[PDB]
Parts: structure tokens; C-alpha cells; sequence
């Protein structure tokens, strides 16, 4: 369902978008238990309208020209997205920064009800991976091993670790080149190539546009894929075959007519 | 006593989330559960 | 009780002080796959929590459902699972002391 | 020569005993797993009818 708050509208409007599509998911959540998504773009823009709507009422503005009172309106737009004993609300906001300053106050109000963080990279796009999500940049509160355990904790650092470790090496490479690296450097890079190879993944949503059928893994696949990975189990499966692939098992398949067609 | 429907209607969601929570629908909870222990197979002793 | 599963053991130290390390590597998997029935042990106990039926007593209106609970879980007593690898471990015993008195007529030769 | 074969002779006579003390630690750590899945089943009871409750 989609709700669209032009940037032509009165600053009133503009500012209750956000509550109309809220009111909309609470619905889904209280009257039918689901697990609703809510999708706001953009939570700034929510904030600007918010503090057009209070200069317009001849309040007097906080520090760096917004409302005072910004971080109670933004807390109550942002207590509604919670999980309730009936269903819960997910809530995926799209994020400006103004003038790059994470310290400005309307970012620095939205970071404090924030659970996760996903970074869609520019380079990552240009390296052909799909989708861009950048490893390293993006962040969760839930990586603890209570949450989602034990296993899935420490593949996750594992993986963030050896991602860590190519980033090091990149410049090394760059300035220097490869051959004079360590077999462990070497057998590091080799499993980090393989690594932000399996992060891309087709969408059924671009399969017309892409040509290949999307596939939804589950979370288990992932661990069980990528702890495969992280232990060197599959050194000897060329690179090309993670590339734009869900499972595992379609990993070796891929390797396997890749095999069979050199 | 002459209590509404959406109340109703709310009481019949309210019990069919637990027993779908609570795994009513696998078996009746309100009795006493019957257990099979698991057959154990220890690992290989000899090489 | 706890007793056979969380505070006994088998004493290594006179276990490692024969074993010619390459010869008898795989000791270095059974002091740790046993551990890893060690480490289960850490975890399984007998009673892992006792019900408190007054607070149940207390939370319901009717207690009799609280009651008649605590008289099946009373009723019910599990007992210590059924072996078949003892016999298995006699014989490998047997055929081992065979092979010690022979190996031991050989050395006092 | 002589001497260090007598004192390998002996090493070996520890190896032999020592192996008797691996057949007793192989059969207390078969009973150590069977009564520590008697605990797991013992939790799983206890939890199922913390459940009921």
C-alpha cells in the first residue's frame, strides 16, 4: 500500500504522510497478526516538514534551526514501530544526511531508534555485486550471541573479519602486487573474493530484467554456506561460481558445469 | 453475558495465536503429554 | 545427583605419560571428544528447574489443574536408559589384556 | 645400547598399562553419555510440562 506525500504539499501533510502509512501497517499488525513492513522515504523529509510546521507556528526554533521539539515528535512517530503481543511492525527508512554531519541534530535523533543500519555502496555497485550492501558499513544491535546464537554470531565475525583483512590488503596489492604476498595472505584473499562473491544474489523482483530466477535462502542456508566457505571447504571451486547465487548447493552445481563445460 | 462480537471475535484470534504458539494443534495441551526418548547411537568406539 | 556426570572424570595424567604423541595422536581427539561429553555434562542436569505449584496455586483461580500437574509429574519418574555397548567393551577388554600378556611375553624375552 | 633397549622395554610395559586406562576411561565415558542423555530427556519432560502450565 502506498500512501506518496508529494514535495508540493503544505508542510502539514507532508508531515502526517508518515502516520497516515503507519496507521495503515498498524492496522495489518493489530487487526490480522502479520508482520508488517513500513517503508518511509524519507525520514528527512519528515523532520523538514515537522520543522516548517512548528516555524509556522511562530515557535521558537532549537539549536541548528530545528524545533524543540524534535526529538519527542520524532519519539512518538517512532514508538508506534514496535512489536506488540498481537504482530509487530519493521520498519525500512530511507536516510539523508545533511551536509554529511552525522552529529546534526535530526540524524542524530533517528540513530537513537535505530536497531539495524543498511548501506547501499556505490563501489559495490560498480563491482557487479548484487545487492550493493556494503559488509562493513552496515551494522545490527541483534549480533549478539543470544539473539541469533552462537553459530550464526561467530560466522557473522568471522566473515566481517576476513572482509576486514582484504580491505587491508587491497592497498598492498594495489601499490605492490600479488605475488609477493604469503600463502596465507593468499589463501585470505582467495576465501574474501569467494566470500563478497556469495553476498550477491539474483531478485525475482529484477528477473525480468536480469534473466536469472530469484531465490529466496533461508537464514540456515546462509550459515551453512558460509561457515562452508569460512573453513576452506570449497578452495578448490573457482570464484565465478558464487557469483549471483543463492544457495550453496547451487554453488557446487555451477562449479560443476562449469567444470564439465571447459 | 451479552458480550459484543468484536470482543468475541478477538478472544477467538487471542486463543487460536496461543494454540498455534503454545503447539495446540499438534496435540491437546489440557492432558497429560506422552515422550519417546530418542534411540542413542554413541560414536564409533573402535577406529 | 550430578554425581556420574558433572564431577567425576578419568585421571589423564598418567594417560599421557606413555603415549609416543605421533603413534597415539588420536589420544589427542579422545581427551577432547570426550571432553565434548564433558562439555554436554556442563549443561543436563537431573531436576533443571523445580515447579513452584504455590505460585501457580496463587496464579489461577482454580488450583485443582495445579494439583492433579504436580500428581502426574510425582507419577512419572524416568529411568537410566537401556546399554547394549558393555558386553562390546568387555570383549574389546578381553581381546586387550590377551594382547598385554603377549606383548609382555615378548618383552621379557 | 644395551641399556636404553631394557629402558624402551619398560616404556613399552607403561604403554600396555596405561592402555588398560584407556579402556576403563572408554567405558566411564560411554556411561558418562548414556546418563547424560538420560538428563537431556529428563529436561525435555520438565520443560514440555513447564509448557503445559
Amino acid at each position: 500500500a502506498l500512501v506518496y506525500g508529494q514535495m508540493n504539499e503544505p508542510p502539514g501533510a507532508r508531515a502526517r504522510v508518515a502516520l497516515t502509512g503507519l496507521t495503515v501497517a498498524e492496522y495489518f499488525r493489530d487487526q490480522e497478526g502479520q508482520d508488517v513492513l513500513l517503508f518511509i522515504d524519507n525520514i528527512f523529509r519528515f523532520t523538514q516538514a515537522g520543522s516548517e510546521v512548528s516555524a509556522l507556528l511562530g515557535r521558537i526554533p532549537s539549536a541548528v534551526g530545528y524545533q524543540p521539539t524534535l526529538a519527542t515528535d520524532m519519539g512518538t512517530m517512532q514508538e508506534r514501530i514496535t512489536t506488540t503481543k498481537k504482530g509487530s511492525i519493521t520498519s525500512v527508512q530511507a536516510i539523508y544526511v545533511p551536509a554529511d554531519d552525522l552529529t546534526d541534530p535530526a540524524p542524530a535523533t533517528t540513530f537513537a531508534h535505530l536497531d539495524a543500519t543498511t548501506v547501499l555502496s556505490r563501489a559495490i555497485a560498480e563491482l557487479g555485486i548484487y545487492p550493493a550492501v556494503d559488509p562493513l558499513d552496515s551494522t545490527s544491535r541483534i549480533l549478539d550471541p543470544n539473539i541469533i546464537g552462537e553459530e550464526h554470531y561467530n560466522i557473522a565475525r568471522g566473515v566481517q573479519k576476513i572482509l576486514q583483512d582484504y580491505k587491508s590488503l587491497q592497498d598492498i596489492i594495489a601499490i605492490l602486487g600479488m605475488d609477493e604476498l604469503s600463502e596465507e595472505d593468499k589463501l585470505i584473499v582467495s576465501r574474501a573474493r569467494k566470500i563478497q562473491r556469495f553476498l550477491s544474489q539474483p531478485f525475482q523482483v529484477a528477473e525480468v530484467f536480469t534473466g536469472h530466477a530469484g531465490k529466496l535462502v533461508p537464514i540456515k542456508d546462509t550459515i551453512k554456506g558460509f561457515k562452508m566457505i569460512l573453513n576452506g571447504e570449497l578452495d578448490h571451486l573457482p570464484e565465478v561460481a558464487f557469483y549471483m547465487v543463492g544457495p550453496i548447493e547451487e554453488v557446487v552445481a555451477k562449479a560443476e558445469k562449469i567444470a564439465e563445460s571447459q | 453475558l451479552e458480550a459484543s462480537t468484536e470482543i468475541q471475535r478477538e478472544l477467538d484470534a487471542e486463543l487460536d495465536k496461543l494454540k498455534k504458539m503454545y503447539g495446540g494443534d499438534t496435540a491437546d495441551l489440557s492432558k497429560f503429554p506422552s515422550f519417546h526418548f530418542e534411540d542413542p547411537v554413541v560414536d564409533p568406539i573402535n577406529m | 545427583a550430578s554425581k556420574r556426570i558433572a564431577r567425576s572424570s578419568i585421571d589423564w595424567a598418567k594417560m599421557a605419560e606413555s603415549v609416543p604423541e605421533s603413534q597415539k595422536a588420536m589420544y589427542n581427539q579422545f581427551k577432547a571428544k570426550s571432553d565434548g561429553y564433558i562439555r554436554k555434562a556442563l549443561s543436563y542436569p537431573e531436576q533443571p528447574s523445580p515447579i513452584n505449584w504455590e505460585h501457580y496455586r496463587k496464579s489461577l483461580t482454580n488450583p485443582a489443574m495445579v494439583d492433579a500437574f504436580k500428581k502426574q509429574y510425582e507419577a512419572l519418574k524416568v529411568p537410566y536408559p537401556e546399554d547394549k555397548v558393555s558386553s562390546q567393551i568387555d570383549a574389546q577388554e578381553a581381546e586387550a589384556k590377551k594382547e598385554i600378556t603377549k606383548f609382555i611375553q615378548e618383552s621379557r624375552g | 645400547g644395551f641399556e636404553e633397549a631394557i629402558t624402551l622395554e619398560e616404556r613399552a610395559q607403561k604403554s600396555a598399562e596405561a592402555q588398560i586406562m584407556l579402556f576403563q576411561a572408554k567405558r566411564e565415558n560411554v556411561q558418562f553419555q548414556l546418563e547424560a542423555a538420560y538428563r537431556a530427556r529428563l529436561h525435555h519432560v520438565n520443560n514440555e510440562i513447564k509448557k503445559r502450565l
